[PDB]
């Protein structure tokens, strides 16, 4: 049942807040 | 090193 | 050789 | 983690500490994949060369942690293990091929701001994201150096996936399709690696398609920590997902 909400962090994605280095990841994706 | 874990919390 | 686990 | 930084609060809510009861010891990282299931490296539980053969009662899993050593009252949750499942073709004799294990928890852990499961990739996610140059993120409470050598709090480092021939050419060990390697090259300038105690922890990637975090790897092995011209080797989670799915489907 926890599949639906997997990988969405309460303190980040759920609140639309970004952690300080996730952009580094995004920028590497092409 | 590691702080004790209380018995009731396991 | 053999792999060394972390 | 070598050359990483302190995690933010709630940055890695799927991070699990595998904790030895006696002596009190960090054994390995692990990850929360549902309310009852934890993912780790096989060699965290079974490694005959070092007389490692941990039964269920030898360990605790501590979920929601940030501090390495403190008992994080009202934050962390501590679960006993119901059952350990090691991949039956886990190759401890040679190169740690299929270095993966599941742990079923005695009771479901309640989710919180600090405790939340990571996704497992499907084929499409794997094909999209597992590419040379694409960065993932490794977290853990392992040592800060090969050899303060140990962290106060959870560490994080972002590392690029490395081209398969470069991985092979960095080592004498026979690499398999069930592994990938990650880390910077000497000429890239930036540094970082997993180290002793980070084993079994997750290598994660944030899908740019659906904004979800996926666990693509498990910290498996390397030659030293953060050595120039060496790379960290990770269990390829998607390649072993059929086994993951079969264990959960029949025992969950």
């Amino acid at each position: 049942s926890g599949e639906a909400d997997c990988g969405l962090r309460p303190l980040f994605e759920k609140k639309s807040l970004e952690d300080k280095t996730e952009r580094e990841l995004l920028e590497s994706y092409i | 090193d590691f702080e004790e874990i209380p018995s009731d919390e396991i | 050789q053999t792999a060394v686990p972390k | 983690i070598v050359e990483g930084s302190d995690a933010e609060i709630g940055m890695s809510p799927w991070q699990v500490m595998l904790f030895r009861k006696s002596p009190q010891e960090l054994l390995c990282g692990a990850s929360l994949i549902s309310d009852r299931w934890v993912l780790t490296a096989a060699h965290c539980l079974l490694y005959p060369p070092w007389d490692k053969n941990f039964t269920e009662n030898d360990l605790l899993v501590r979920i929601g942690k940030h501090s390495r050593t403190r008992y994080e009252r009202n934050i962390e949750k501590i679960s006993m293990l119901e059952k350990i499942y090691i991949h039956p073709r886990y190759n401890w004799r040679e190169n740690l091929d299929r270095d993966i294990a599941l742990m079923k928890l005695k009771k479901p852990v309640a989710f919180s701001d600090y405790i939340h499961p990571v996704c497992l990739p499907d084929r499409e996610t794997a094909a999209s994201l597992l590419q040379a140059g694409y960065k993932g993120r490794v977290t853990g409470w392992g040592n800060l150096k090969e050899t303060k050598g140990q962290p106060s709090v959870l560490q994080v480092v972002n590392l690029p996936i490395v081209e398969r021939p470069v991985c092979k050419d960095s080592t004498r060990i026979r690499i398999t399709d069930n592994m990938f390697c990650a880390g910077y090259k000497p000429d890239e300038g930036k540094r970082g690696d997993a180290c002793e105690g980070d084993s079994g922890g997750p290598f994660v990637m944030k899908s740019p398609f659906n904004n979800r975090w996926y666990q693509m790897g498990i910290v498996s092995w390397g030659e030293g920590c953060d050595r120039d011209g060496k790379y960290g080797f990770y269990t390829h989670v998607f390649r072993l997902k059929k086994w993951i799915q079969k264990v959960i489907d029949q025992f969950g």
